[PDB]
């Protein structure tokens, strides 16, 4: 098979990493003490799940997967959770004090003295797997652990895995539930060091998430529990391929230009007695509509590289196909002349999962769209332009200095995300 | 109260809604970066619309539509005719022209140049309307809002710029009895006031001298360019949906040959106003695309949803 | 539109849809991690010095 | 998680014993030790607080014995440990050189040596807090000698104060400005958190608006202690925002040396019905509610943590917060993007059943150094009342400094202000 190990960092990746790995655990009928009923290779197994779950000999699913923190009261509730019989002991790593909300206490003061530790519980994992594809990697940017200790872990992990994929799901900050001023910096110096060491990156608006729950589940005021959940929606359908039957070379053709936009329909609440159901065509064209992107930007006024979609329960490639012909003429879908203006679609029968008490509908069918358009660059923009209001007055700088950052880390960091957008300018108009 | 930013001191029109906005109490006008706005007046230049739209607790308006330099470019505007079905290379009132780059027959290059020899190259319109007394050329300037809604508002009144000089088919390297500009022409007021002749006069002039009228022989051409020209883009500016709301103000121009059909030269992104007409149009500026969307006619109305 | 690598299986099926033709070594780390250690340590020093005076 | 709490002089020792007693019962400690509560929130992060029935992390200190009697027989004089209260018997007659210098300097090691055992066993130590006046000896003088030394020994630790400013209204003593300037040259080398807490404000509150003509140290103080408890609510029960001290100290201070805030509580009392939220956002926000005696106006706010405290509407909070923010945009500088930040906690305080506590940092504050500044020179230019402190072994030259630096912290905040 093809493994791949999720590590979970900061408190954003690891509330993230319980909500994914519940859903995996359901879709794929693993129970909480990681008993799964139908798989009848007691043991071990070459199922596609297997990418996720290795096997005891006792009949035990358990993640590849490593969480990380700095400090213990996030994962001290994994520990202690309904899925704590999940997890070896080992597999949760903590330690006493955390970064701060700052990246230099999260990539030097603090983080040097639990990586090497880190990196041996991810060692375990990788030697129990025959043929290992590479990891994925959940975080904020904007928390001291999840955007300093992820950039020093992603560093490691290129020299001691170099031949592997690195992917991250990547939290970017949202003021409506963000915690800390400084978070820009933390999200420039973190993009900045790990840009060169990740292949491919899903970032995830905490504003989309926070208005799609407040627009169409009807919740006044979302908590991170109903923005992890529609969170995880997300991600298991972009892992859902691996995890089950089916089939960056068709989301990365330029090195630096990694972070494909995530769109996803219907999203309707559970709330809801009476909810009309929506057809293919529907919930396709509902990915070209602002308003269901993780991220928002105006794809419109960018142009593609790829798109890649993959589709959850009662769809045929018929209608597919059907669909996607009526969004060309009707949408403003430009693609850069060196690509082929076309579609890789995935789809699975499986209709999609909710976790029971949820705010999410069982729906008959759903999609994600996973595309990569230069209109992603907006969120570099508005976060570069916060940075430079701050960083010109060097507020909050001494903070990062006394940790043992020079200055010139910040206009070094800046000078590339320039760069970067400079780079989607020139694909793009 | 609502607040506003104003980032174009050039632009006379939006330096008189500011003032108009100020007047009325109920509008803060902030610092130029302040991001706590409820209304760009914006650049002209690199406006940044990716940063409108994230501030919660403020509805964000901004008096540009992302994308509506397509119609306001003469290199964009004669490849978005040729290439979309709805206006197509088929179009009967655009001017057949040509993108080309650097490095009877008679054309114009768009420092403008008129032959018949050889970055637009356009059909010159031999046999204009000529207005008389003076033999002399025009070019008529109507002034459209699109709101929020995408409503088509266009001004009422409009501009007829004309030329001071009698016009001459021999002679196309001499410009001002050729071209209309304002500017350009400064025998200039000889038979009005800053070679600018109002709707009134002209439809008196069509009237006595041709035996029709402004609306039937002009007007309805130009409520259907403008209405074919804006509901091309709709899909690819409008911010219906968007997480930022847009308006725009554009400036239309067009001549009027001898059989009183009516062409389309030029659509303009950031129009000037004529003086007289400031305060009028500025208030329903104000009227129907501000206080619409942030509450405390001039203008007509371009809808025709006709059954096919 | 041309509808490309068509694989079919019982839980789901995949194809594609063409509308139209078109690192440091541990070393630099654990240096670079050591002189942000040794400013740390000398800023330290620098306080202590301070505040023996 | 852990917290350790030293408490300093007349001032310091009775807020210090007040705030023990306040949040004791918000966390259903009784005076002797033990828990009576119904609300697992309660006993959550105790710790901070609180050793393991539980004890205060708290050492008394005091060059006088009066004020330790006095707290000893007090309402929870029982809960304290008794080894960790350390008292002279000499004094120190409102007098800063006494405190830092002489006879302060005797009685500190021992200090240290509570400190050191409490630290020791602490799982994973953040911090210090110490209550004082800046105005008397002990508190200001001895008090500012204790930071120095525990910065010298725990120097990557978070040292946090509550600092009593002194005012001619409620006044002890005519030296109270060379004092308070001689430990605010302290402060901003020393501490990473200072709350300004104004007793020229605190008495304005009193008589202004509390309608009392002649305020006790008791009236001052019970505003005091629902600061305390206010600024302290993001350390002592679950939540997100500035969850700690170091947190705090990151969302809340732009430069070093800028880290000296102006509460803020609504609402005011010495209670029929409870505000409403926009009620509770327009009050906390307001001059009259500041407990630093300073006009916001007068200023911009560099950053600001906003408190909520009852059973409420979240959304009629963020709908309020964005409102002040939105309708006051430059009195917020611009070059900090969302600098307010917004907690609400469920379990409200004694008494009421809704409350907000307000912590700004703002250039404001540059008011009240220029009020101690300008008392400080008018006596110092005359050397006035100086001998008390040369004939303790302190240089004019000292002040001198004092002084300057003083008036370089009114100029940085004046520079951010214009920025
Ligand atoms: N979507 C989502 N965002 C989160 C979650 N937890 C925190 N965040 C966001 O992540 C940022 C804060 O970073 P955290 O992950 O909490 O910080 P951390 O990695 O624990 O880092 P330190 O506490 O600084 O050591 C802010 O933008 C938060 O809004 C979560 O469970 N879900
Ligand atoms: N094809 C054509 N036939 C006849 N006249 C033409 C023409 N193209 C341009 N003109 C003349 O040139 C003048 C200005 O041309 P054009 O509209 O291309 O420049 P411009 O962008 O300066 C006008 P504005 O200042 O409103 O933007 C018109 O008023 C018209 O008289
Ligand atoms: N708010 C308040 N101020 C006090 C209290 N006790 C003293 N003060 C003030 O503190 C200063 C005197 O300091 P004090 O603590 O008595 O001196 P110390 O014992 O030498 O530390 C003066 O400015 C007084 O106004 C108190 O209980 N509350
Ligand atoms: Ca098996
Ligand atoms: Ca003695
Ligand atoms: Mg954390
Ligand atoms: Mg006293």
């Amino acid at each position: 098979m093809r493994e791949c190990i999720s590590i979970h960092v900061g408190q954003a990746g690891v509330q993230i990493g319980n909500a994914c790995w519940e859903l995996y655990c359901l879709e794929h009928g693993i129970q909480p003490d990681g008993q799964m009923p139908s798989d009848k290779t007691i043991g071990g197994g070459d199922d596609s799940f297997n990418t996720f779950f290795s096997e005891t000999g006792a009949g035990k699913h358990v993640p590849r997967a490593v969480f990380v923190d700095l400090e213990p009261t996030v994962i001290d509730e994994v520990r202690t959770g309904t899925y704590r019989q999940l997890f070896h002991p080992e597999q949760l790593i903590t330690g006493k004090e955390d970064a701060a909300n700052n990246y230099a206490r999260g990539h030097y003061t603090i983080g040097k003295e639990i990586i090497d530790l880190v990196l041996d519980r991810i060692r375990k994992l990788a030697d129990q797997c025959t043929g290992l594809q590479g990891f994925l990697v959940f975080h904020s940017f904007g928390g001291g652990t999840g955007s300093g200790f992820t950039s020093l872990l992603m560093e490691r992990l290129s020299v001691d895995y170099g031949k592997k994929s690195k992917l991250e799901f990547s939290i970017y900050p949202a003021p409506q539930v963000s915690t800390a001023v400084v978070e820009p910096y933390n999200s420039i110096l973190t993009t900045h060091t790990t840009l060169e060491h990740s292949d491919c990156a899903f970032m995830v608006d905490n504003e989309a998430i926070y208005d799609i729950c407040r627009r169409n589940l009807d919740i006044e005021r979302p908590t991170y529990t109903n923005l992890n959940r529609l969170i995880s929606q997300i991600v298991s359908s972009i892992t859902a391929s691996l995890r089950f039957d089916g089939a960056q070379t068709n989301l990365v053709p330029y090195p630096r230009i990694h972070f494909p936009l995530a769109t996803y329909a219907p999203v309707i609440s559970a709330e809801k007695a009476y909810h009309e159901q929506l057809s293919v065509a529907e919930i396709t064209n509902a990915c070209f509509e602002p308003a269901n992107q993780m991220v928002k930007c105006d794809p419109r006024h960018g142009k593609y590289m790829a798109c890649c979609l993959l589709y959850r329960g009662d769809v045929v490639p018929k209608d597919v196909n059907a669909a996607i012909a009526t969004i060309k003429t009707k949408r403003s879908i430009q693609f850069v002349d060196w690509c082929p203006t076309g579609f890789k679609v995935g789809i699975n029968y499986q209709p999609p999962t909710v976790v029971p008490g949820g705010d999410l509908a069982k729906v008959q069918r759903a999609v994600c769209m996973l595309s990569n358009t230069t209109a992603i660059a907006e969120a570099w923009a508005r976060l570069d332009h916060k940075f430079d209001l701050m960083y010109a007055k060097r507020a909050f700088v001494h903070w990062y200095v006394g940790e043992g950052m020079e200055e010139g880390e910040f206009s070094e960091a800046r000078e590339d995300m320039a760069a970067l957008e400079k780079d989607y300018e020139e694909v793009g108009v | 109260m609502y607040t506003f930013v104003v980032r174009d001191e050039n632009s006379s029109v939006y330096a008189e809604v500011s003032r108009l906005l100020l007047a009325t109490g109920q509008w803060k006008r902030l610092r130029k970066d302040n991001p706590r706005f409820n209304l760009m007046l914006g650049e002209r230049n690199r406006l940044p619309f990716g940063r409108l739209g994230h501030e919660p607790g403020l509805v964000q308006l901004v008096n540009y539509y992302r994308g509506a330099d397509k119609l306001c470019r003469k290199a964009s505007l004669v490849k978005l005719i040729k290439t979309s079905p709805e206006l197509s290379e088929s179009c009967t009132w655009f001017p057949e022209s040509y993108v080309i780059y650097p490095t009877g027959n008679v054309w114009i290059a768009k420092g403008i140049l008129i032959s018949s020899e050889a970055h637009v190259i356009q059909k010159y319109l031999e046999k204009p309307l000529l207005l008389e007394p003076g033999h002399r050329k025009f070019d008529i300037r109507s002034w459209v809002l699109v709101d929020h809604l995408y409503n088509i508002y266009l001004y009422r009144e409009g501009v007829l710029r004309t030329s001071s000089e009698p016009y001459n088919s021999a002679n196309f390297q001499d410009k001002t009895c050729h071209l209309t500009n304002h500017c350009i022409q400064k025998n200039y007021g000889r038979y009005e006031e800053g070679n600018e002749m109002f709707f009134e006069e002209f439809n008196q002039y069509l009237m006595d001298a041709l035996n029709t009228t402004l609306e039937n022989s002009i007007l309805l051409q130009i409520k259907h360019i403008i209405r074919s020209c804006l509901m091309c883009i709709e899909p690819a500016i409008s911010t219906k949906h968007l997480h930022y709301q847009s308006f725009q103000l554009f400036g239309f121009d067009f001549m009027v040959d001898e059989e009183l059909k009516v062409w389309l030269i030029e659509v303009n992104g950031a129009p000037a106003c004529a003086q007289k007409l400031y305060a009028e149009l500025c208030q329903g500026i104000v009227d129907v695309a501000i206080s619409s969307v942030f509450p405390l006619s001039i203008f007509i109305k371009l809808h025709h949803h006709h059954h096919h | 539109m041309e509808v490309i690598e068509l694989n079919k299986c019982t839980s789901g099926q995949s194809f594609e849809v063409i509308l139209k033709p078109p690192d440091p070594s541990l070393e630099e780390i654990q240096k670079k991690l050591e002189a942000a250690e040794e400013r740390r340590k000398y800023q330290e020093a620098e306080l202590l010095k301070h505040l023996a005076e | 998680r852990e917290i350790v709490h030293i408490q300093a002089g007349q001032c310091g020792n009775q807020i210090g014993a007040k705030f023990w007693e306040v949040i004791s019962d918000e966390h259903g400690i009784d005076p002797t030790g033990s828990y009576h509560g119904d609300s697992d929130l309660q006993l959550e992060r105790i710790n901070v607080y609180y050793n393991e029935k539980y004890v205060p992390r708290a050492i008394l200190v005091d060059l006088e014995p009066g004020t330790m009697d006095s707290v000893r027989s007090g309402p929870f004089g029982q809960i304290f440990r008794p080894d960790n209260f350390v008292f002279g018997q000499s004094g120190a007659g409102n007098n800063w050189a006494k405190g830092h210098y002489t006879e302060g300097a005797e009685l500190v090691d021992s200090v240290l040596d509570v400190v050191r055992k409490e630290s020791e066993s602490c799982d994973c130590l953040q911090g210090f807090q110490l209550t004082h006046s800046l105005g008397g000896g002990t508190g200001s003088g001895m008090g500012t000698l204790l930071i120095s030394k525990i910065r010298e020994e725990y120097p990557d630790r978070i040292m946090n104060t509550f600092s009593v400013v002194p005012s001619p209204k409620v006044s002890d003593t005519v030296v109270e400005p060379y004092n308070a300037t001689l430990s605010v040259h302290q402060l901003v080398e020393n501490t990473d958190e200072t709350y300004c807490i104004d007793n020229e404000a605190l008495y304005d509150i009193c008589f202004r608006t509390l309608k009392l003509t002649t305020p006790t140290y008791g009236d001052l103080n019970h505003l005091v202690s629902a600061t305390m408890s206010g600024v302290t609510t993001c350390l002592r029960f679950p939540g997100q925002l500035n969850a700690d001290l170091r947190k705090l100290a990151v969302n809340m201070v732009p430069f070093p040396r800028l880290h000296f805030f102006m509460p803020g509580f609504a609402p005011l009392t010495s209670q029929y019905r409870a505000l409403t939220v926009p009620e509770l956002t327009q009050q906390m926000f307001d001059a009259k509610n500041m407990m630093a005696a300073c006009d916001p106006r007068h200023g911009r706010y560099l950053t600001v943590a906003a408190v909520f405290r009852g059973r409420m509407s979240m959304k009629e909070v963020d709908e309020q917060m964005l409102n002040v923010q939105n309708k006051n945009s430059s009195y917020f500088v611009e070059w900090i993007p969302n600098n307010v930040k917004t907690a609400v906690c469920d379990i409200p305080p004694r008494g009421l059943k809704m409350s907000a506590t307000f912590i700004g940092n703002s250039t404001a504050i540059q008011e009240l150094f220029k009020r101690i500044s300008e008392q400080f020179t008018a006596m110092f230019r005359r050397k006035a009342f100086l001998h008390w402190y040369t004939g303790e072994g302190m240089d004019e030259m000292e002040f001198t400094e004092a002084e300057s630096n003083m008036n370089d912290l009114v100029s940085e905040y004046q520079q951010y202000q214009d920025a």
